[PDB]
């Protein structure tokens, strides 16, 4: 069911997303063990990910949610980073997606920091880095993240380190 | 998957240590986020 579309970097779509992932990196406190150590990126590729099942059953939710909060589903977009990613655009996010041992419980974590989600590209503390180098902070082979739309709702603030 | 907690849709991690951290959020149905773009990237070596 899903389809990718290329985007074309002179498409102010592509400028719009791309800004969000360089102006969004910061450094992390693991000083790059996770993520690699890095400014900025080199993005290779944006594609659009339709699939018309996958959007109907986000829009239902967001209805429902909305209806339960004085007509506002607090939309936002975020970043999420995954080995799942595959799976991810092709059946849509499910408990197989969630970070099981997460600081706010099991569920599937997002960040308005690009740099975070990459720390997750390569699975839970960047795994064994890269499948070819074994490197998590390798310059050479292609990453892939998700930014998506998420539905916050009435969100519970944890004030936390 | 866990259950938000009671009255809510979701959790907020507000970062109350490193000042320049933005927040992180989670979820507990998979049905409240879409997929929207997929993005291809090498980190950069810096110089
Ligand atoms: N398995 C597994 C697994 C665990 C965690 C993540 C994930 C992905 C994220 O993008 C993220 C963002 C902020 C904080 C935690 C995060 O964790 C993604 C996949
Ligand atoms: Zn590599």
């Amino acid at each position: 069911g899903t389809i990718l579309i290329d985007l074309s970097p002179d498409d102010k779509e592509f400028q719009s997303v791309e800004e969000e992932m360089q102006s969004t990196v910061r450094e992390h406190r693991d000083g790059g063990h996770a993520g690699g150590i890095f400014n900025r990126y080199n993005i290779l590729k944006i594609q659009k990910v339709c699939n018309k099942k996958l959007w109907e059953r986000y829009t239902h939710r967001r209805k429902e949610v909305s209806e339960e909060n004085h007509n506002h589903a607090n939309e936002r977009m975020l970043f999420h980073g995954s080995p799942f990613v595959n799976a991810i655009i092709h059946k849509g996010f499910d408990e197989r997606h969630a970070y099981i041992g997460g600081m706010f419980g099991a569920g599937i974590y997002f960040a308005e920091n690009s740099s975070k989600s990459n720390q997750y590209v390569y699975g839970i503390g960047g795994g064994t880095g890269c499948p070819v180098h074994k490197d998590r902070s390798c310059y050479i082979c292609h990453r892939q993240l998700l930014f998506c739309r998420v539905t916050l709702g009435k969100s519970f603030l944890q004030f936390s380190a | 998957m866990a259950h938000s907690p009671p009255g809510h849709h979701s959790v907020t991690g507000r970062p109350s240590v490193n000042g320049l951290a933005l927040a992180e959020y989670v979820i507990y149905r998979g049905e409240q986020a879409y997929p929207e773009y997929l993005i291809t990237y090498q980190i950069m070596r810096p110089e």
